[PDB]
RNA sequence: UCCUCCUAAAGAGUAACGGAGGAGCACGAAGGUUGGCUAAUCCUGGUCGGACAUCAGGAGGUUAGUGCAAUGGCAUAAGCC
RNA sequence: GCCUGGCGGCCGUAGCGCGGUGGUCCCACCUGACCCCAUGCCGAACUCAGAAGUGAAACGCCGUAGCGCCGAUGGUAGUGUGGGGUCUCCCCAUGCGAGAGUAGGGAACUGCCAGGC
């Protein structure tokens, strides 16, 4: 079961990321879209949103799930984080290996200043 | 390749006329064919398995790999995943590649038979055909017959009953009779 | 044990050495391994018996 | 058959009788035997009861036994000092309390079940009582 | 239909229950019907000789509780391992 | 025989009970395997390869209902 | 001498030639790690042929495994690669 | 307020088993893997390229309250503390009081965020 196999690939990482805390970045994949959110140290707020469901960018895509769209979302998370004064962020690979669309977003965001 | 193309058009795509479904996506599919070749009297050294798998790969399109044991086999010194045979399991296009070589060109060692039973059972509709040997394919020169080596075949499918798999049995040219 | 010990010398030219019980009775191919040398603080091969 | 099997231990604490029981009524049958007294009930005492009750129902119905021994009696060798470990087995025994049902019958008339369970009013370390399902 | 008289009890527990069963009554309850549970005392043998005839579990009973009528159903009964004249008894509202 | 030996001590120790600690360290138990009964969750930390929890904090112990994988855990007190 | 359960009293130690069983050596690998992976047992069916015996499908599940007896974690696997 | 999604809190009284309903926008299956990457062989998996079909499987929400689970009240089991007995559990006074069953409950909730309404 792939829903079950994903949490087997993710639990161990979450079980060390919980020892860092602070302002955190999470990613949501799916095959037809991609999303990310920045979550606050209190667990009660969301600080930055970006996706391929966002009407500004969805119209610019040849496919809403594509690797280039993941990099385009990454460059937007780092833009919004810079205007909101957000630094020293904790990254979660969100159950996916650090070479796919998850990396295409997070590396593009980090080269756009968002460390991680 | 023609037999997999026949499976894409002529097999089960009208089955709603005979079997009850809630979606046309429920019609049965072939998942795999596992295969088996037994090492026989060489089990206590079995360094020949690489050289036996290489000649199953002379009628199969797959790259050879060696079967690891399960639960050990007798007292022959078999421990954990000990290499003991060959499967070289077939999926996708490779299943029908083989079923366009089997008893089309690979023939000179077949037994007296004319048709396998259609009303056979297992509880899901997963059919089998007895062949015992790799039955040999003819070359421009051979010089290939000394022992030929074994072959076993049982298909695996998405079917839920023996009469649902009897409609999927249409996927081959092998002699089966109603 | 009947499996014996092997004493290997540092490839740093140090007099300090390494000793282990590595059995040959199923696996006879020679031990030739890297370890941390505590006299030069390097990661070096320990080789050749006695 | 009337003995613990597939166990990992062979000898048990001698024990006291404190259990209250929930085997207090006929479970599947229609007629039965109730303890209405207290003590130890042995494999030998239920053999004597089986031999007796069979004479009333010689060829009549199946008989069910609701009691089971969980404890062996161990006794020390005679020609040996105190200590040296727990003694050697003799007989199997169950602890009993007044509310417990010991036997059941069903495939017979109520006056033939009474003919067998009144015969059981003997050969036992308690003065048993004949019981039946009734309407309530 | 099996008219029995029920007085309400503000004692509870082992000491009170023993002191009750030692007299002409035993402990009982009435519950359900979107109303609180009610703890009562009932006749120690009248109820046993009634319920032994089994139609007590087939009909709605004409109980007199705290002087008044409500109608009830017999729900469950608690027996003692060797004392035949009951341990405790349950009723539900009708 | 005759039963033999029956070894000494079989030592096993229990510290994670009530408002334990409050000075510099709070503790679990020495029971050879421990991951959820007297363990840490969330941002709390204090256990390694030896399975004895010793978390380095001035927080007293606190008990609460459930946590990850429906295990019990133990928490810290603010003051 | 070391080591384990029950008996042994819901804090904690604990008797008995009480109920019952082991260790006295191994492992460069089963060690370090990033990633990937997931049984037993019962059942159905077997082949040129079986003193032993193939790989699937059906049931099932912290019932397999962990170098070694014994118990308990265990898939985040601490199980194997 | 609701539909879906992600997350934090919460972690199965969210489990077991049998249905309804819907994919608009979600979502999963599904489609392609001659060209990035990948398989002890295998496009199953990983990854890349996707919207032709399914609404079945799964998923979310809801229904069926039989089981697991919560749970009155009463009673029983057990006993803090005193006193007694033909007796090793049994009785009185006083404090406490299960577990399992019954009524009743239970088929996860909710805030932040973007999007469907």
């Amino acid at each position: 079961d792939k829903k079950s196999a994903r949490i087997r690939r993710a639990t161990r990482a979450r079980r060390k990321l919980q020892e860092l805390g602070a302002t955190r970045l999470v990613v949501h994949r799916t095959p037809r879209h991609i999303y990310a959110q920045v979550i606050a140290p209190n667990g009660s707020e969301v600080l930055v949103a970006a996706s391929t469901v966002e009407k500004a960018i969805a119209e610019q895509l040849k496919y809403t799930g594509n690797k280039d769209a993941a990099a385009a979302v990454g460059k937007a998370v780092a833009e919004r984080a810079l205007e909101k004064g957000i630094k020293d962020v904790s990254f979660d690979r969100s159950g996916f290996q650090y070479h796919g669309r998850v990396q295409a977003l997070a590396d593009a965001a980090r080269e756009a200043g968002l460390q991680f | 390749a023609k037999l997999h193309d026949y499976y894409k058009d002529e097999v089960v795509k009208k089955l709603m006329t005979e079997f009850n479904y809630n979606s046309v996506m429920q019609v049965p599919r072939v998942e795999k064919i596992t295969l088996n070749m037994g090492v026989g009297e060489a089990i206590a050294d079995k360094k020949l398995l690489d050289n036996a798998a290489a000649d199953l790969a002379a009628i199969s399109g797959q790259k050879p790999l060696i079967t690891k044991a399960r639960k050990s086999v007798a007292g022959f010194k078999i421990r954990q995943g000990y290499p003991i045979g060959c499967k070289v399991t077939l999926r996708g296009e490779r299943m029908w590649e083989f079923f366009e070589r089997l008893i089309t060109i690979a023939v000179p060692r077949i037994r007296d038979f004319r048709g396998l039973s259609a009303k056979s059972f297992d509880g899901r509709g997963n059919y089998s055909m007895g062949v015992r040997e790799q039955i040999i394919f003819p070359e421009i020169d051979y010089d290939k017959v000394d022992r030929v080596r074994g072959l076993d075949i049982t298909i695996t499918t998405t079917a839920k009953s023996d009469e649902e798999g009897r409609a999927l049995l249409a996927a081959f040219d092998f002699p089966f009779r109603k | 044990g009947i499996r014996e010990k092997i004493k290997l010398v540092s490839s740093a030219g140090t007099g300090h050495f390494y000793t282990t019980t590595k059995n040959k009775r199923t696996k006879p191919e020679k031990l030739e391994l890297k370890k941390f040398d505590p006299v030069v603080r390097q990661h070096v091969i320990y080789k050749e018996a006695k | 058959m009337l003995q613990p099997k597939r166990t990992k231990f062979r000898k048990m604490h001698k024990g006291r009788n404190r259990g209250l029981a929930q085997g207090t009524d006929v479970s599947f049958g229609s007629f039965g035997l109730k303890a209405v007294g207290r003590g130890r009930l042995t494999a030998r005492q239920i053999e004597a009861a089986r031999r007796a009750m069979t004479r009333a129902v010689k060829r009549q119905g199946k008989i069910w036994i609701r009691v089971f021994p969980d404890k062996p009696i161990t006794e020390k060798p005679l020609a040996v000092r105190m200590g040296k470990g727990k003694g050697n087995v003799e007989y199997w025994v169950a602890l009993i309390q007044p509310g417990k049902v010991l036997y059941e019958m069903d495939g017979v008339p109520e006056e033939l079940a009474r003919e067998a369970f009144k015969l059981a009013a003997a050969k036992l370390p308690i003065k048993t009582t004949f019981v039946t399902k009734t309407v309530m | 239909m099996f008219t029995i008289n029920a007085e309400v009890r503000k004692e509870q527990g082992k000491g009170a229950s023993r002191r009750l069963r030692a007299a002409n009554k035993f402990p009982a309850i009435i519950y359900g019907g979107k109303e609180a549970p009610l703890a009562i005392e009932l006749d120690h043998d009248k109820v046993m000789n009634m319920q032994a005839k089994a139609e007590f579990y087939s009909e709605v009973l004409t109980i007199v509780v705290d002087g008044k009528e409500i109608k009830v159903k017999a729900q469950d009964v608690q027996r003692h391992p060797y004392k035949p004249k009951l341990q405790h008894i349950d009723f539900v509202r009708a | 025989g005759g039963s033999t030996r029956n070894g000494r001590d079989s030592e096993a120790k229990r510290l994670g009970v009530k408002r334990f600690g409050g000075e510099s360290v709070l503790a679990g138990s020495i029971i050879v395997r421990q991951r959820g009964t007297k363990f840490h969750a969330g941002a709390n930390v204090g256990c390694g390869r030896d399975h004895t929890l010793f978390a380095k904090a001035d927080g007293k112990v606190k008990f609460e209902v459930k946590g990850p994988k429906n295990r019990k855990f133990i928490s810290i007190e603010a003051e």
